[PDB]
């Protein structure tokens, strides 16, 4: 049964309101949400990481947070048209949405603001350098079976050791989790750990987009292989995602219902100003991507999408004109795509709701997705192929992997030692990994301390855990940095200023 | 054997003196905390206070002339200037003594002590200053990142002259020789680099050596470390900086 009162979830983790509130009230607590949110450094961090181009002087080209605006434009319109069309069917009423309409926008439109906020420095890439450099460290594939006479982990305590164990399969996690840093899941973590920002559940479950844990190692279920596509949450929130599963009604591997809307929203919002920052970068004429456009759509069949969004705006576009021409192309792909994805959206209500639902809003066999398609295919063969592009990422890459490397050290450490530098300020006989340890910021180790605390001292597993806490506290600093940040700290720490 | 020169005795004790005191007025002056907040810390880490201690004879003296003084000076002129002469007018004398009152073993160089003895209540104001030097200043990120810069410079300087070290004696002998060895490039301009009075020191140990004897290439090979170790520790913190950089081909 349908109640979104029950999946729109105005309680916190922690100092948490409870009993009952009025209509004004559950409102308040969500615009408060809204404040924390808006106030984050980690939003403010968006606009120096970058979105697709390198970023210009002119600031005429897209950032991680200017893209992440327009999608929340993109979402505030999906959900303001779901619930259009369900106050015209006089279902809101019987949803349990009547009380709860500005929330529910309000939570779609965060949402959006907040995907990409867990996203490290490059990108996809800077995600890359994470993975292999841990890789090599780990070799998370030495862990899938019986313990491997040459287990080419590099640390004692995570290698599988013979002497059937339990601990063998804490081992076989943490080594898989290390290795599937995903923005997502670093997303949650950030919100909830590193920032402390006390959001509401459902506040935090429209950011979970993926249900899959990243310690996960075998063939994914035929029934959820779309909503655990990606990892989505660490081994280090386990228990809050459990907190969290419970709050808003989720089974295991379930996602919550307003996520689907955020996510069609990146979906449409994900590529067109990526052409148009093209054409203001001057890689092609708006004249030849409408050539570009109508040479890769290929079968026109007058009446077809292809015609009414970019032919019509490229008829609009005679009579500014590149201003015009993408002015009519986002209006006429958000005229057609919003009330599909909205439509889509009400149409499977029940597994949506039930959080089951294994297809997008905008699944592969819509026109529509075809329309997206289309913008991507262009993009990809014309824009992302640029060698301005493609070498920021060859950068970036680099970047990041030379930043964990000098950080290597905090790792090549034994516990008893790791711990003397969290517990003494100035160790003696290790200068650097002490100089070192300072570098990371006071957030992060808090974090670690925060967690290595809760841990049961005499435990068997302890080393492990740490080992994998400490693991995180590395990939919390890198990931936490702007491109630009982590591009001068490599710079000053392989020393070229001063 | 083993004794030390007497006058070495009072440049140590010169060195324990002007240790510190001059790194907090220069932390001062880089913003790092007020001077105010420098006589509280001072107070704080000195813990057992009285009326008439060194603190109160010295650093409490010069919180004190800080305070409403003529002379048109700065606050921070006048609490450093009386915090150094405060500290010299009681830290000297003592040294001095100290240095008459043992002079007999001074004298003979077997003295196992310094003049500010590691017990003394001079050598509490020494530590005093040192603390929160330590805590306060010595912490400062850009100080600990001058530091960790420096050890990955003179870190990657010796690997790109490791070749130098890497090779058997009659292939570095033959370099020393030949101005220009043909297949030996890399090395050949790598050994110029290396400042003229260093390669002459080698060049005169080594001669002075037996040929034949069967410990020459131990010697030969300390020689050359020597040698490498002479080219580094000689150079200046920007020039050694600024070689890296050119030597890992990054400046122009
Ligand atoms: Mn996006
Ligand atoms: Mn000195």
């Amino acid at each position: 049964q349908i109640d979104f009162r029950k999946k729109i979830n105005w309680h916190r983790r922690y100092r948490s309101p409870q009993g009952v509130k009025t209509e004004h009230e559950i409102l308040r607590i969500f615009e408060s949400d809204r404040g924390r949110i808006i106030n984050s450094p980690a939003i403010r961090r968006l606009q120096q990481k970058t979105q697709v181009f390198p970023l210009e002087r002119n600031a005429a080209v897209r950032t991680r947070l200017t893209h992440s605006m327009e999608v929340q434009q993109v979402g505030r319109y999906i959900a303001k048209e779901i619930l259009s069309r369900l106050k015209e069917l006089k279902l809101l009423e019987a949803y349990g949405l009547d009380e709860l309409t500005g929330p529910f926008e309000s939570i779609v439109e965060m949402s959006c603001l907040m995907h990409d906020i867990g996203n490290p420095p490059f990108g996809h890439f800077g995600e890359a350098a994470i993975n292999d450099w841990f890789r090599q460290r780990l070799h998370p594939e030495d862990a899938e079976s019986q313990p491997l006479t040459d287990d080419r982990c590099s640390v004692a305590a995570l290698r599988l050791r013979d002497g059937e164990e339990p601990l063998n399969e804490l081992r076989r996690k943490i080594r898989q989790d290390l290795c599937h840093f995903e923005g997502n899941a670093q997303g949650i973590r950030l919100v909830h750990t590193l920032m402390r920002m006390n959001l509401t559940w459902a506040q935090v479950g429209g950011i979970l987009k993926y249900t899959r844990p990243a310690w996960w190692r075998g063939e994914t279920p035929e029934t959820h292989h779309y909503l655990m596509k990606k990892p989505g949450y660490y081994l280090s929130e386990e228990a809050y995602i459990a907190r969290l599963r419970k709050e808003l009604n989720l089974a295991l591997y379930s996602r919550f219902p307003l996520t689907w809307i955020m996510e069609a929203a990146d979906d449409i919002s994900y590529c067109v100003a990526d052409l148009e920052d093209a054409v203001e970068k001057r890689i092609f004429t708006v004249e030849q991507l409408y050539h570009h456009l109508h040479e890769a759509w290929g079968q026109h069949e007058k009446g077809s999408l292809f015609s009414l969004v970019v032919e019509n705006a490229w008829e609009k576009s005679r009579s500014s004109t590149e201003d015009q021409f993408f002015m009519y192309l986002r209006v006429n792909t958000l005229n057609k795509l919003v009330p599909y994805a909205a439509q889509r959206f009400i149409d499977n209500l029940p597994a949506i709701f039930a959080g089951t639902f294994n297809h997008a809003l905008l699944e592969d066999a819509s026109e529509c997705s075809d329309l997206l398609k289309l913008y991507k295919n262009v993009a990809v063969k014309h824009v992302f192929s640029h060698p301005d592009v493609e070498r920021l990422e060859l950068q970036g890459y680099r970047v990041i992997s030379g930043l964990l490397e000098i950080y290597r050290p905090l790792l090549s450490l034994s516990l008893s030692d790791f711990t003397e530098l969290v517990e003494k300020e100035r160790v003696k006989r290790f200068p650097i990994e002490s100089r070192l340890f300072h570098k990371l910021s006071t957030r992060h180790r808090l974090a670690y301390v925060e967690a290595v605390s809760k841990l049961p001292s005499d435990s068997p597993e302890f080393p492990l855990w740490e080992y994998y806490y400490r693991c995180r506290l590395l990939q919390d600093y890198i990931s936490g940095m702007t491109d630009l940040y982590a591009w001068d700290e490599y710079r000053r720490l392989m020393a070229v200023e001063q | 054997l083993y004794s030390r020169f007497p006058l070495t005795w009072i440049m140590e004790a010169a060195d324990d003196i002007s240790y510190c005191v001059a790194d907090l007025e220069d932390a001062v002056e880089k913003r790092i905390f007020t001077v105010e907040q420098l006589y509280h810390h001072l107070h704080e880490a000195w813990g057992q206070h009285e009326k008439g201690s060194l603190f109160s004879l010295v650093v409490e003296n010069a919180w004190e002339k800080s305070r409403s003084n003529s002379l048109s000076r700065s606050t921070e002129d006048q609490f450093f200037m009386y915090l150094r002469v405060n500290t010299l007018n009681k830290l000297v004398p003592y040294a001095a003594q100290r240095f008459i009152d043992n002079l007999p073993a001074i004298f003979a160089g077997t003295f196992n002590h310094a003049l500010l003895e590691d017990a003394s209540e001079c050598s509490d104001l020494l530590k005093l200053y040192k603390n929160v030097a330590v805590k306060h200043v010595f912490s400062h990120p850009d100080v600990e990142r001058l530091e960790l810069q420096g050890y990955r410079v003179i870190s990657g300087l010796l690997e790109i002259y490791r070749p130098l070290l890497s090779l058997s004696l009659s292939d570095f002998t033959e370099l020393v020789e030949k101005e220009r060895v043909k297949r030996f490039p890399i090395e050949s301009r790598l050994f110029h680099k290396l400042s003229t009075r260093h390669r002459l020191a080698y060049v005169e140990a080594v001669s002075k050596l037996p040929s034949d004897s069967p410990e020459f290439p131990l010697w030969e090979y300390y020689y050359r470390c020597r040698l490498l170790q002479d080219y580094i520790s000689g150079m200046t913190d920007l020039y050694a900086w600024d070689e890296y950089r050119r030597l890992m081909a990054v400046e122009q």
